């Protein structure tokens, strides 16, 4: 819905350079493809890792 | 040792700014006539995102007898005595200005914004005069 | 919030022998996915106690 | 000597639904690291009782 964009802001004074904000802002949406309760292309498989 | 770090466990972590900063409501009700338990009346009202810190509560003198007996209660329409219950500072012998002991730190629900003054038991000789309440909190 | 639709395949049995083709109805499956979309940023302050 | 900054990743959590980009704060990370430098030699000596 939005690219990240960036601004900034002189918080305290614009005069008096005391203090100053970044900020960057996103609109973003993710889910995974499901239809009728069933993954639509995904295969999910469980494997034993040892971890040594 | 399952005790974790909070729900809250990742994040910076507020100052200068349009935040929270925390803020106040204040409402002086006047009290008149004579004083019975049939009394009611908004004296400030909240948001509903908001999480209360204190409630201070000063009043005058209300009931001035030998042996006073005049009782407030401050809470809203979900709870008649959620802040302070059975208050006693409208007497004319004791000291006012108590700060609130029950329900501090609670995010506010929907039908819930609007502080009450109740009065619990009658007035033995009612006089002129009025009450006061702040309260404290603040916002996400 | 945004929904995207899919359709299955087809189902039944071949009419075989003397079956219309207007007598023995199918439907066709559809089904829909819908992802919502949520606002979300981040920002850094800069002083000047700091800073000189 | 001579000193030698470094900067951080950045940290906390992205601010959901509501919240500003001028309420909430960070902090971005700093540090430092200095060398000391230090003089050194090394010398051989040539007679002439042991050259001729």
């Amino acid at each position: 819905a939005q690219r990240p964009q960036a601004g900034t802001e002189k918080s305290d004074i614009p005069a008096l350079n005391r203090r100053m904000t970044v900020g960057m802002d996103e609109i973003i949406g993710v889910k995974k493809a499901a239809f009728n309760g069933k993954q639509h292309g995904v295969v999910m498989g469980f494997f034993g890792a040892a971890g040594d | 040792m399952p005790a974790t770090n909070s729900a809250q466990a990742r994040l910076a972590a507020p100052g200068h700014g349009f935040g929270g900063n925390v803020k106040v409501s204040y409402g002086s009700v006047a009290f008149t006539g004579t004083i019975t338990t049939a009394d009611a009346a908004t004296v400030c009202n909240l948001p509903v995102g908001a999480i209360v810190l204190g409630v201070t509560l000063e009043s005058d003198d209300l009931d001035t007898n030998a042996t006073p007996t005049i009782t407030l209660n401050v809470g809203d329409a979900g709870s008649a005595t959620r802040y302070f219950s059975a208050s006693t500072v409208a007497q004319a012998g004791t000291s006012s200005s108590a700060p609130a002991t029950t329900g501090l730190l609670w995010t506010v629900t929907e039908g819930n914004t609007a502080v009450r003054i109740a009065v619990a038991n009658n007035a033995a000789t009612s006089a002129d005069g009025s009450v006061r309440v702040a309260v404290t909190y603040y916002l996400p | 919030t945004l929904n995207i639709p899919l359709f299955y395949k087809l189902g039944g049995a071949p009419v075989t022998g003397d079956t219309p083709i207007v007598g023995n109805e199918t439907p066709l499956d559809n089904y829909n996915c819908g992802v919502p979309v949520a606002l979300r940023g981040k920002g850094v302050a800069i002083t000047k106690n700091q800073t000189f």
